[PDB]
Order: C-alpha cells, then sequence, then structure tokens
C-alpha cells in the first residue's frame, strides 16, 4: 500500500540512518549490556531491524500495525530506563523524526 | 524500574 511504501521510503529511511539510531538497529541484547531484568519488565520487545525487515518482506497488513511497533520500540525505552539515562534523550529525538514524517504520510 | 543502560 502507498501508506506502507512511504513508511519504507520516507520514515525508516530517515531513522535509520540518524547519528541516534545504533542502539536500536538490533534487538535490545540484555546479556550484551548487562540488563538482567530487561525482559521481565519489557514484554514486546521491538526494534528498527525487526521493523525494517517487516516493511522489506511485506509482513504489514496496514500502516497503524508498523506505526504501533515504532510506537512499541520507543515506550519500552521510556519504561525501561531511568529518566536520565542518555537513552531516553535519543529516543525522544527519533520519536521526533517519526511523528513529523507521519503527519505527512498518504490517507489510504 | 530497569537498572537502565546509563
Amino acid at each position: 500500500t502507498n501508506q506502507l511504501q512511504y513508511l519504507h521510503k520516507v520514515v525508516m529511511k530517515a531513522l535509520w540512518k540518524h547519528q541516534f539510531a545504533w542502539p536500536f538497529r538490533q534487538p535490545v541484547d540484555a546479556v550484551k549490556l548487562g540488563l538482567p531484568d530487561y525482559h521481565k519488565i519489557i514484554k514486546q520487545p521491538m526494534d528498527m531491524g525487526t521493523i525494517k525487515r517487516r516493511l522489506e518482506n511485506n509482513y504489514y497488513w496496514a500502516a497503524s500495525e508498523c506505526m504501533q511497533d515504532f510506537n512499541t520500540m520507543f515506550t519500552n525505552c521510556y519504561i525501561y530506563n531511568k529518566p536520565t539515562d542518555d537513552i531516553v534523550l535519543m529516543a525522544q529525538t527519533l520519536e521526533k523524526i517519526f511523528l513529523q514524517k507521519v503527519a505527512s504520510m498518504p490517507q489510504e | 524500574s530497569g537498572r537502565g543502560k546509563g
């Protein structure tokens, strides 16, 4: 669909290459990052790599389904991390771009 | 409330 094309060619394109994107390009690895409570707190992990694969593989049935996955990724970050953690500011920066681009997405 | 990434 045209909305999913826009989410891939415009939204994901902008977010994937952003200088703050690197912590979000793959699933949170609780072992690598030393976060033994991560999966106790966050029950629906999400990341941009997964979203990008789903767009590439025509996994989504609706634009809002992809938008919900972006939202879950950012919301997980705000719920799990401390308010003062730098990753929170990175997520906020990327979410602002997501919303600005989504404001001009096609309607169908 | 999580340990957090720093």
